[PDB]
RNA sequence: AUCGAGAGG
């Protein structure tokens, strides 16, 4: 297709994507996964006011719990950072307000799942704030447990942020990364007990590259060209957009330098 | 700024002295029975087989920052397939009308022993090395 | 002046031995300009090496013995800190007296 | 014992010799014995050597033992430091030890003496004999918070 | 600390993207220096990473009870059954660059204990604060926002340097300086003081 | 008791300035410099009183003399400009 | 909490060293280090 | 002893310490809240006042600020709450108690203070965390470890006082130590482990790594070195780029027991004028040693270049080690199966020796050695018999450890390790000792109630055949713990006894200073020595050098 | 004292899986290893978040107020 | 999970540390000091149960 | 307590320009750029793409402290080649490769059926 | 029923104890196992319940203390009394002067068999952190 | 403020 880096997708799913980068300089592959982890923005709870807390847990405990809750950030580009808006504290174009209240009416253990979050903000028709639920029963994240006679009443303001400021805005869980399966460019020196090949197992990516010939010498001038990556997303952003918005966030960082140079 | 030495050597001994990408080489000048040579060789770049014959050269040139090949516009000063740069740290007077020279190519060591090159290989930083097929 | 000659006697022995006439010309190959500089350096560098009046050499000495003793922690004789406690608290009742006879 | 000795050619060579290691010490009557060299006999009891061979011979005996504990651990200390300590014990004609009654009974100022041990009693007898402390010691000026004659404080500063 | 005398404070917090990573994307929660191992010979710490690594993968408990016939070889047979290198080594990549690490890293889970010593409970600073009444010196302890002890041991060290004015400064201006009057006939502090 | 000094001839103490009189000199200068005393070198933009005294010392324009007392009570005055600095 | 309840104090002839007779009765290692080590033992 | 010769002081601080590889040697990492709390009186002047008005304007809330202003009248102005904190007219002669700021002299100390090297001046470097950052290679003189240790800090209050720190007590000045006439600070434990890995002849560096490695040196002159390897690929040895940190005019000569000018094992060290010729760098070259690199640079170039030298080596080698990486696993303790079979053979071979010599003593056929009991002679043999088994098993393992073994690599560079640790970890921990002897019969004629009486076997008396890798038996564990307890008592005793010894020496020689003529005297003036050290030198400016006249034949002398 | 939301190392959310994890052990009579594998915790850093977890909250609920 | 074994004085939980003493009413023999005039001693510490 | 606010890792402070530029002393056509509020994401990609240019002589970056998010980048190029232009070609080459990557991924993703 | 006795330190001297019940019984052997000294006694009166009981409560927590140096086990036993964890379930009710509770404690992946009677799995004092041994930076 | 304990390196 287009000249430059190539992508051949091995596998894909709702929250997993497995693909092969081709004709890419290594620094781009690393710089991609760094921004893909901790600079692609996403909305998650960054403020909490607790009316009543009769639970075992402390409020700040419950507050930290709410921070790591997966909230939808598909249309997060249409939302704005609270520090950027002109509101007094938080407007409806920068903040999404959630409410949560549950009482132990049942004469048994009453849980507080993530589905019990209720949105009290004008959404303005964007796919924002809906808490992610992959739980089969639809409950989602188990936040807290309640006895009889216990209740919890709090309000959650969900703002927009970057995972560098706090890991709760993390859009992706874990990116798999292996570029040389046979170590044919000798970038790592193997630790061996009897035989390096017999102790260390074959990587799964070894099936997708050419086995070396020890009779041939070491290709000195060769460089890393083909990369094997697998991205996993928690759900706040679908997998395709995790990498894509990660690519785009990289461009926006580069252009700011290009723009700043024009200013000088 | 021309060549300081030229000869052909046949290797007598090659050993991996507790190294994996470097061997120590032991050769003597062919068509000569009083001049021999020791040198450290990066085997991974140039595999040196036993009982091989290799053309060897030394130049005074061909300070200032080393720049990359630059599209090869600057033509190489070598039709050879192996090159190194170092410094002579001492010249040894084995006997009268006999001499041996010690070279260090960034830790890779060389010992060239002979007689004839008396008016050559002065105490100077520049020491290039060539090896042909 | 004799205290001066006594205080430098060992160093001059090193000086004459290394700056011997056969050694300078056959081993060092020193030229007149080079030789005078070596003479220049030695005089100053020696004069720099002389101790400075006012230095509290005792407290330095006491500490200089103190730190290694603190590191001391572990053919049968009194050794280490117990022996050191003897030497300082001069011990009539030496735990391990011995006489080396030649 | 191993030993290096001058060979007739001049270089040193290993010249082994038999040596008698002892348990127990009475030096006065073992050096006056035939078949031994009374110029090389030695004790690890420097206090006997001080009694028999004079105080200055005990000095080198004192150093060699102090040296032995350091080098047995493998450590190195320069000669001047141990020798300073040694000569301090030796200079008073005897083996003035580093303890509350060994050295701390000198003619030094009482404030200098009262800071180590037996504090109150030193000042008592100092008030009894009415000794005049010259405040030339460091501890006297540390007590008084004055610039002690220490390096920077060893001299005065004046103008043209 | 771990359960084997492996004390140690945090020197830096690195973000996950700065942290080195395995091929499976797993990242370390914590990094210990390898030099702490040889001198202290805490081999049980080394074995704990091995057994705990197999326990998480296997979904079974790890039996580190003493005086058992539990061998590192038997564990390594299990771990290599689960695809990882038998001796706990794992290929790791640099986080800053993505270039492979020349040294394969010993990687695994290990029980670690957050110890009772936090820093902000120990931080203490003072500049001319409260003073005791009798000594006229600064009060003792950080709890009362007191002063640090410039002890005799430290006084010796300043003498070794020769810093005479500093030694006086710590001993006069830093604490309990005072002005007294003395009579020239009887050199005692019994002068009638009518200063103004 | 009085005038127990020694003239410049028959001065026996070290001509080289010890680090202990230097640090006292540099500190004593930087102290009075800190209190708006005159500066006698054309400073090259340096504003640290200690940095002044160091460069003010290299030009030897410091009107101070070192009274080096001796254990008998005698003493030798040594001018800073004649004192050596290595 | 458990370790404080199984604790032993010994006032003030080589007590601090782990004794042979301590086999099975006292923990060989659980004892506060530094000052007054070995006098204080845990069962 | 506690309120006059030592006392509480103002302008002091204390905080948990940790080390920064990207920090200079003479600096100190001071937290902001410490910098906010500590203050230095700086009298106003025409060239500082433009800085001071802004400092007062900042206020003590945020740094660089100030907390107080002292008018000429005498009354103190408090900036935390005052009506005139916003508008101030700084008259000349006024004092401003400004915040502690960057590159100021402070006294950095760690108790216990047995050293001048334990209270050294430092350059203030305000940092955004509440830990005392210090350079990684200033551990040894303080004996600081980042396992929880805390340190102290003091702040001068006058110009002369500031000078004494920078001109007498500075870290660069104490780099050479009068104690042991050698340096006290060296490259330790990562730079040391890495500089050996870096300097290997097998270690080669590609261009991209070199340019970053080259830039990391702060004093790089922009001179790209001509690569050691050319046309097949432009490569650099670790020796190549590492020599860029070494200043010109440095000359190093060292041969060690296997060393020609050719050095087939790359032993020894040859360095010519800011470039190294051959030899792996290790602790002898770059540690606190007599003929070490630090001793040379401090002597010729000076303390400043030597103080800068530390950081330049650190920043390069920490960088290369960061991207090369280093670890230590548990597979590094395992030896060959065939090696293990030889190990247990070596143990059982010494076991039969013990049994046989025991039989010799049982039949009263043992010749009594002179001066000792037959039993003492019996114990003496078996102690030596088992130590040889422990030592032979360790060297039988140390031979088996390949070059890649990371435990061996730390030993080979001398970073942290010894041969004995290898023996105990892999082959056999050895024989326990209580009070100089084997484990005694605490129980009646037996060490433990699982042995029959009058058992003098290796196991019964406290020999541990197994290794830490192999694992100790129940009895071995109690014996091993029995030996360990004495080590803890000995450690508590040695620390306690030595602290007394040090104080006694200090209070005895506290008045001894070299007077203006080199007469070593006390307060009264009693001549300890007539020349300090009998030559009048300072121990720092002193190096061990050979006098070739002493040795050698009378014939070789003549020629 | 309650099921952590996400793994500290991966960051993958794990709070939804605790209730399901327990039902797999008791209702299905499974073992712990296959339970974590059924839930999708394929990396061991995630596994030790739930396998090692001790749900102390049930003890806290027993207190009456 | 509280195991007990403590007292509650002024609301602060106090523990009695087990105290160690050499047993009473048993006979022991001690080799006394070489400079001591007596060379041996047999001690029993007598106290009623 | 003393820790900085965690937004300082990307938010430019008061008067802190994103790029500061300074000439290298004792070096021809050599300049160093003080990137602010940036980590190894930018430095490594600029440097490794600069190295692909054949008219550039030197390119390397360093984080003088992992505390602060900032790094220094120095470049040296041929005479008649301002490093600003060498920087710009690398950046534009990066964005073109990234934009080419984005389109190829979307093509392969939309092809993929799940 | 007379199947277990209470042995004093003094009564210990008159008896013979067996370490393992495999010591009362009548080549190919695993090389990796520890070297058990073959028992050389027959007059056994008692057998040890399990040698693990020589250690206290805190030393029981240490995993593989047999494979560790003796001082280290002493050090840890002092630090486990400083390790933050849930000290009691009624921590919210009591009003202790100081209390420190871990957010998400977890049982260790390597457990002594003696832990179950200390309720350590039920009341842990640390977390199974993912630990790497490496020199990444110089921190 | 006196004494007391447990802990830090
Ligand atoms: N030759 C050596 N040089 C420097 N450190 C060494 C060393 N040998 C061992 N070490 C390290 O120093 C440590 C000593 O610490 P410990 O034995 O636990 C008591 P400490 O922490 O040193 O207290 P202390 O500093 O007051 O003496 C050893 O554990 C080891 O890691
Ligand atoms: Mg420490
Ligand atoms: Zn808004
Ligand atoms: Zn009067
Ligand atoms: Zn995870």
């Amino acid at each position: 297709s287009e000249e430059g880096p190539q992508v051949k997708i091995r596998e894909a799913s709702k929250d997993n994507v497995d693909f092969i980068l081709s004709n890419v300089d290594l620094a781009m592959a690393n710089s991609l996964r760094r921004v893909m982890i901790a600079e692609i923005p996403t909305l998650a709870i960054d403020s909490v006011e607790v009316e009543t807390n009769t639970t075992v847990l402390a409020d700040e405990f419950i507050a930290h719990r709410l921070g790591l809750i997966p909230l939808q950030s598909m249309d997060i580009e249409q939302l704005e950072y609270s520090r950027d808006c002109f509101c007094e504290d938080h407007c409806d174009k920068c903040s999404v307000v959630l409410t949560l209240q549950a009482f132990g009416e049942s004469e048994s253990t009453t849980n507080v799942y993530s589905k019990d979050l209720v949105i009290v903000s004008n959404l303005m028709g964007r796919n924002i704030g809906h808490p992610i639920i992959q739980d089969k029963e639809g409950n989602g994240v188990l936040i807290c447990k309640l006895r009889k006679g216990q209740e919890l009443k709090l309000t959650c303001v969900a703002k927009k942020g970057i995972a560098k400021e706090h890991a709760k805005w993390g859009p992706a869980a874990a990116i798999e990364f292996e570029y040389d399966p046979w170590n044919k460019l000798k970038h790592t020196d193997y630790w061996y007990e009897q035989d390096s090949a017999k102790e260390w197992p074959q990587s799964k990516n070894c099936e997708y590259e050419d086995p070396p010939n020890e009779g041939d010498p070491f290709d000195y001038k060769a460089q890393a060209d083909t990369f094997y990556m697998n991205v996993e997303s928690v759900g706040s952003i679908p997998v395709d957009q995790v990498v894509v918005r990660g690519i785009d966030t990289l461009q926006k960082k580069v252009a700011s330098i290009l723009l700043a140079l024009t200013q000088m | 700024s021309n060549t300081l030495f030229d000869d052909i050597f046949q290797v007598s001994e090659v050993d991996p002295g507790r190294y994996n990408k470097v061997c120590r080489i032991e050769a003597a000048s062919t068509t000569q029975d009083q001049c021999k040579l020791t040198l450290d060789i990066n085997v991974e770049l140039f595999p040196v087989a036993a009982q091989d014959s290799l053309t060897v050269t030394i130049a005074s040139s061909l300070t200032r920052s080393w720049r990359p090949p630059q599209a090869g516009d600057r033509s190489l000063a070598d039709d050879y397939d192996y090159v190194m740069y170092g410094t002579a740290y001492k010249f040894e007077e084995v006997s009268k009308d006999l001499i041996a020279v010690y070279y260090s190519f960034g830790g890779l060591l060389m010992r060239l022993e002979g007689n004839y090159r008396n008016l050559n290989n002065l105490k100077q930083e520049n020491a290039y090395l060539l090896i042909r097929r | 002046q004799n205290a001066q000659r006594d205080a430098v006697t060992l160093f001059c022995c090193l000086l004459r031995s290394r700056l011997a006439t056969r050694r300078v010309l056959q081993e060092y190959r020193l030229t007149k300009q080079a030789f005078d500089w070596v003479l220049s350096n030695i005089e100053a560098q020696f004069l720099r090496s002389v101790v400075h009046p006012g230095e509290m050499v005792g407290v330095l000495a006491a500490q200089s013995i103190g730190e290694p003793a603190t590191q001391m922690t572990l053919k049968k004789v009194t050794s280490g800190v117990p022996r050191l406690k003897e030497i300082l608290n001069v011990a009539k009742n030496m735990k391990t007296p011995s006489l080396t006879v030649y | 014992y191993d030993r290096k000795v001058p060979s007739p050619t001049g270089e040193y060579v290993k010249e082994p010799e038999w040596v008698l290691e002892t348990d127990g010490v009475n030096l006065s009557e073992v050096m006056t014995v035939p078949g031994i060299d009374p110029t090389r006999i030695y004790t690890n009891s420097f206090i006997d050597i001080m009694e028999v061979l004079g105080i200055e011979a005990g000095r080198a005996a004192l150093y060699k033992e102090v040296y032995n504990v350091i080098a047995s651990d493998g450590s190195y200390v320069n000669y001047r430091h141990m020798a300073l300590l040694v000569d301090v014990m030796t200079t008073q004609g005897g083996l003035t030890s580093v303890t509350r009654h060994g050295f701390n009974r000198s003619n030094t100022g009482a404030l200098m003496r009262c800071s180590f041990e037996e504090t109150v009693e030193i000042l008592f007898e100092a008030g009894a004999s009415a000794e005049l402390d010259d405040c030339r010691g460091v501890s006297e000026n540390v007590i008084l918070g004055q610039m002690a004659p220490i390096g920077t404080g060893a001299f005065d500063v004046m103008i043209d | 600390a771990s359960r084997h005398g492996q004390k140690g404070t945090i020197g830096i917090t690195y973000r996950r993207e700065d942290m080195p990573f395995t091929a499976e994307g797993i990242v370390p929660d914590l990094i210990i220096n390898p030099h702490a191992i040889p001198s202290r010979m805490t081999v049980a710490h080394l074995i704990e990473c091995l057994l705990s690594k197999v326990a998480a993968l296997s979904g079974n408990e790890g039996d580190a009870s003493p005086f058992t016939d539990i061998t590192v070889e038997g564990i390594s047979k299990l771990l290599r059954e689960h695809g990882y290198q038998s001796r706990g080594f794992e290929v790791m990549y640099n986080g800053h660059t993505g270039k492979k690490l020349m040294a394969q890293i010993f990687f695994g889970p290990t029980y670690y204990q957050r110890l009772r010593h936090m820093v902000d409970d120990k931080i203490h600073a003072r500049a001319r604060g409260p003073m005791q009444v009798l000594t006229r010196q600064p009060v003792e302890g950080r709890s009362r926002d007191g002063g640090l002890r410039f002890g005799e041991m430290e006084r010796d060290c300043m003498i070794a340097h020769g810093a005479a004015s500093f030694l006086k400064e710590r001993l006069m201006e830093a604490s309990d300086a005072f002005r007294v009057h003395i009579c020239g006939i009887c050199g005692l502090m019994t002068v009638i003081a009518k200063l103004n | 008791l009085k005038e127990k000094a020694i003239p410049k001839d028959q001065r026996a103490t070290t001509p080289y300035m010890t680090k202990y009189e230097r640090a006292r000199i540099l500190g004593t200068r930087a102290l009075q410099i800190s209190m708006n005393a005159p500066v006698f070198v054309d400073l090259e933009g340096e504003t640290d009183p200690l940095r002044i005294a160091m460069k003010e010392l290299a030009e030897k324009k410091i009107p101070l003399v070192i009274r080096r007392y001796l254990p008998d009570g005698s003493f030798e005055d040594w001018s800073v400009e004649e004192l050596i600095v290595d | 909490t458990l370790s404080h309840l199984r604790r032993t104090n010994t006032p003030i002839a080589k007590p601090r060293q782990l004794h042979n007779t301590h086999w099975g009765l006292v923990c060989p290692a659980e004892t506060p280090e530094g000052q007054a080590c070995g006098l204080v033992k845990n069962l | 002893r506690g309120n006059l010769m030592g006392k509480r002081v103002d302008f002091s601080a204390r905080t948990v310490i940790s080390g920064d590889p990207n920090l200079e040697l003479d600096q100190v990492g001071v937290p902001k809240s410490i910098a906010k709390t500590l203050t230095y009186p700086e009298v106003v002047t025409p060239y500082n006042i433009d800085r001071l008005t802004q400092l007062v304007r900042n206020g003590p809330n945020e740094h660089p600020g100030a907390k107080y202003v002292i008018r000429d009248s005498g009354d103190r102005i408090d900036l935390r709450y005052s009506k005139r904190a916003g508008d101030i007219q700084l008259q000349y002669g006024w004092k401003v108690e400004r915040h502690i700021m960057d590159n100021d002299p402070v006294l950095f100390n760690r108790q216990p203070s047995l050293h001048k090297m334990s209270m050294m001046a430092h350059r203030v470097k305000v940092i955004p965390y509440s830990t005392f950052r210090l350079n990684l290679s200033v551990t040894s003189p303080y004996n600081a470890d980042f396992d929880g240790d805390e340190m102290n800090l003091h702040v001068p209050q006058s110009e002369e006082t500031r000078a004494e720190l920078s001109q007498l007590c500075a870290v660069p000045l104490q780099i050479v130590s009068p104690q042991s006439n050698k340096p006290c600070m060296g490259i330790v434990q990562d730079t040391l482990c890495g500089i050996r890995k870096l300097t290997l002849r097998d270690t080669f560096i590609e261009l991209d790594q070199v340019l970053n490695m080259l830039y990391w040196v702060p004093d790089w002159d922009g001179v790209i070195p001509t690569p050691a390897i050319i046309k097949p690929k432009p490569l650099w040895s670790g020796k190549q780029i590492l020599s860029v940190a070494i200043p010109n005019g440095i000359h190093l000569q060292r041969f060690d027991e296997g060393t020609t000018l050719l050095s087939p094992k790359d032993n020894g060290m040859l360095i010519i004028d800011g470039q190294i010729i051959f030899g792996v760098v290790e602790k002898k070259t770059v540690g606190s040693s007599n003929g070490g690199l630090i001793h040379v640079v401090t002597r010729e170039k000076g303390p400043q270049v030597c103080a800068k030298l530390f950081g330049n080596i650190q920043k390069v080698v920490n960088f290369w080690l960061l991207h090369n990486g280093f670890s230590t696993g548990i597979g590094d303790t395992i030896a060959d199966g065939p090696t293990m079979r030889e190990i247990t053979e070596t143990i059982a071979e010494a076991k039969k020796k013990v049994l046989d010599v025991t039989k010799e003593a049982q039949a009263n056929l043992l010749t009594a050695k002179h001066g000792m009991t037959l039993r003492e002679s019996f114990e003496d043999n078996v102690v030596r018999f088992l130590n040889e088994a422990r030592d032979k098993a360790g060297r039988l393992a140390e031979v088996n450890l390949k070059d890649l073994n990371n435990v061996k690599q730390m030993v080979m560079a001398g970073s942290k390790g010894s041969f004995i640790n290898i023996a105990q970890m892999s082959a056999c921990v050895g024989q326990q000792s209580v009070e100089g002897k084997r484990i005694a019969f605490g129980f009646v004629d037996r060490t433990l109630p699982h042995f029959s009486k009058d058992d003098y076997s290796p196991e019964s008396k406290g020999f541990v055949e197994n290794s830490y890798l192999r694992g100790l038996t129940p009895q071995e564990f109690f014996f091993h713990a029995m030996g360990g307890r004495e080590g803890l008592i000995d450690t508590a005793v040695k620390t306690a006894e030595t602290g007394y010894i040090q104080r006694r020496l200090v209070k005895a020689l506290e008045d001894i200073m070299v007077h203006y003529d080199n007469t070593t005297r006390n307060s009264l003036g009693n001549v300890i020595q007539f020349i300090y050290g009998e030559d009048g030198m300072d121990a720092a400016h002193i190096e061990k050098q050979s006098l070739d006249t002493i040795g050698g034949s009378d014939a070789a002398f003549e020629k | 004292m309650i099921v952590p939301v996400r793994c500290f190392s991966c960051g993958k959310v794990v709070g939804d899986k605790w209730e399901s994890y327990l039902n797999l052990l008791q209702e299905d009579e499974l073992d712990e290893g296959t339970a974590l594998s059924r839930l999708g915790l394929k990396r061991y850093c995630c596994r030790r978040m739930i396998l090692t977890h001790v749900d102390l909250i049930e003890k806290f609920l027993r207190y009456n107020p | 999970f509280d195991m007990g074994g403590y007292f509650i004085i002024n609301g602060s939980e106090k523990v009695l540390i087990a105290q160690e003493r050499s047993a009473g009413n048993i006979v022991q023999v001690f080799k006394k000091a070489a400079p001591s005039p007596i060379s041996h001693v047999a001690e029993i510490r007598s106290a009623l149960e | 307590m003393n820790a900085p606010d965690r937004f300082e890792l990307f938010l430019l402070g008061e008067g802190e320009s994103k790029l500061k530029i300074d000439p290298d002393t004792k070096a021809p056509n050599a300049v160093v750029i003080t990137f602010e509020k940036e980590d190894h994401t930018l430095g490594n990609l600029i440097r490794a793409e600069l190295l692909n240019d054949r008219k550039v002589l030197f390119a390397a970056y360093k984080v003088e402290h992992p505390f602060f998010a900032r790094f220094k980048l120095r470049i040296q190029t041929t005479e008649g080649y301002d490093p600003k232009d060498a920087l710009k070609n690398a950046c534009n080459s990066i964005i073109n490769k990234l934009g080419a990557l984005k389109t190829n991924f979307e093509t392969e993703w939309n092809l993929q059926t799940l | 029923e007379g199947l277990v006795e209470y042995i004093d330190a003094e009564e210990e001297e008159s008896i013979l104890i067996a370490m393992q019940p495999e010591d009362l019984e009548p080549l190919d052997v695993d090389p990796a196992k520890r070297i058990r000294v073959s028992h050389h006694a027959t007059t056994f009166t008692h057998c040890e319940i399990h040698p693990s009981m020589i250690l206290g409560v805190a030393a029981s927590i240490i995993p593989f203390p047999d494979h560790n140096q003796s001082p280290r086990n002493t050090y840890q036993s002092a630090m486990g009394k400083q390790a933050m964890g849930v000290f009691l379930t009624n921590y919210n009710v009591r009003m202790d002067t100081m209390a420190n509770i871990l957010y998400y404690p977890q049982k260790p992946l390597g457990t002594t068999r003696a832990m179950e009677y200390l309720k350590f799995r039920e009341l842990p004092a640390g977390q199974n952190a993912i630990v790497a041994i490496a020199c990444y930076s110089g921190y």
